[PDB]
């Protein structure tokens, strides 16, 4: 019954900074550390980090040791992914993720994800053009 | 005797956009294409054979629906001839 | 750092049969505790990671006897016996040895089916957008299979190598196949210089690549 639910969509663009929630269900929120995963569009499954929930000492993987960084409520058991100076390649989908007191890891509760798109593009509705059959 | 028409769908942000054909009574032959970015906005495509002989006769035009703009904007195909 | 690898990018089968999807590792991977943390997820469409077997060989809570983990150092093999209609998907190792835990590669687990060749049709751009300016000449290369197929514009005799932007189906749900549309964006200037518009389809059921075209 252990959920790990998570934020919605988020349309940001270069520069703007994103903070990003996991809420964690039925557990001792505090007794397992969260971990965060990146999937670009379209496979690209790369791992972010973890922050230790006792201590919220974070722990980044070599390339996610610049804009990013973990955060949490105790009072909510909420973990938090947030990105800064906010790049074009940050467009991905981000997952949060936890063990089962395995020392060795186990990524076995996952949440939904929360996809976050970075473009300069303001909303902007499609212009339409019928595609008849010319030859 | 097939006749596959079509429908730009392009210069949109954000996503989604639904493109029906024939108010969705058109669910053959019908592919809607993966959005990409022709820069920094979407573009996709749709595509639907349809018989020969009903197409010219009338009634098929194409349904894109843009939840963020909140637009509904569809287009029926004309020959253009020449 | 352990680069996994996995093997095949694409796996297709028919249903009912035995799939066999093998991971690499770059190092050994048993830490320290003393076992090998050899993991594979199963992703659907829009979907999170379902972890399938675990430590190698340990099935999870739930998946199937079916998926069966195999392995030994660096080499580690998962395999599947009776294929469901709920299978396919895209599978990937994973490790929790080391740091950083690295993600296989991904083998996309599709159905597979008699080959066929492809609807090829060509539209020039419309009235509307020629007035915006833009020109846009389609290609729907429709119901192919398999996927691989390649599509060359060519302008007035001479290949045009840049302007397009291509853009896949997947797997078509109600048959199998693949479609795939080709687009080419000059300006309206550009477009205006030319006479000739051609679309090669080239897909492995011919020699003689399909072609349909347009002048103005």
């Amino acid at each position: 019954q252990i959920q790990l639910q998570q934020s919605g969509p988020e349309l940001k663009k270069p520069g703007e900074t994103v903070k990003i929630s996991c809420k964690a269900t039925n557990y001792a929120f505090t007794d397992y550390s969260m971990h965060w995963v990146k999937q670009a569009p379209g496979g690209d499954l790369k791992y972010v980090g973890w922050i230790n929930t006792e201590t919220d000492e974070p722990t980044f993987a070599d390339d996610f040791k610049g804009r990013f960084a973990f955060s949490l409520d105790t009072s909510t058991s909420t973990a938090f992914l947030q990105i800064n100076n906010l790049k074009n390649e940050d467009t991905a989908t981000y997952f949060c993720v936890r063990d089962r007191h395995d020392y060795g890891e186990i990524f076995t509760y996952w949440g939904q994800g929360t996809t976050v798109t970075v473009s300069s593009a303001k909303t902007t509705p499609p212009s339409v053009y019928p595609l008849a059959p010319g030859s | 005797s097939m006749v596959t028409l079509g429908c730009l769908v392009k210069g949109y942000f954000p996503e989604p956009v639904t493109v029906t054909w024939n108010s969705g009574s058109l669910s053959s032959g019908v592919h809607t294409f993966p959005a990409v970015l022709q820069s920094d906005l979407y573009t996709l495509s749709s595509s639907v054979t349809v018989p020969s002989s009903p197409r010219p006769s009338e009634t098929v035009t194409c349904n894109v629906a843009h939840p963020a703009s909140s637009t509904k904007v569809d287009k029926k195909i004309v020959p253009r001839d020449c | 750092d352990v680069l996994m690898t996995q093997t095949p990018l694409y796996l297709p089968v028919s249903l009912g049969d035995q799939a066999s999807i093998s991971c690499r590792s770059s190092q050994t991977i048993v830490h320290n505790n003393g076992n090998t943390y050899l993991e594979w997820y199963l992703q659907k469409p829009g979907q999170s990671p379902q972890l399938l077997i675990y430590k190698v060989s340990n099935r999870f809570s739930g998946v199937p006897d079916r998926f069966s983990g195999s392995g030994s150092g660096t080499d580690f093999t998962l395999k599947i016996s009776r294929v469901e209609a709920e299978d396919l998907g895209i599978y990937y190792c994973f490790q929790g040895s080391h740091f950083p835990p690295t993600f296989g590669g991904g083998t996309k687990l599709e159905i597979k089916r008699a080959d066929a060749a492809p609807t090829v049709s060509i539209f020039p751009p419309s009235s509307e957008q020629l007035t915006s300016g833009g020109a846009s000449v389609v290609c729907f290369l429709n119901n192919f299979y398999p996927k691989d197929i390649n599509v060359k514009w060519k302008i007035d005799g001479s290949e045009r190598q840049n302007g397009v932007l291509n853009s896949w189906t997947d797997q078509d749900s109600k048959d199998s196949t693949y479609s795939m549309s080709s687009t080419l964006t000059l300006t309206k200037d550009e477009y205006e210089r030319h006479n000739s518009y051609t679309c090669e389809a080239t897909h492995k059921t011919s020699t003689s690549p399909i072609v349909k075209s347009f002048n103005r």
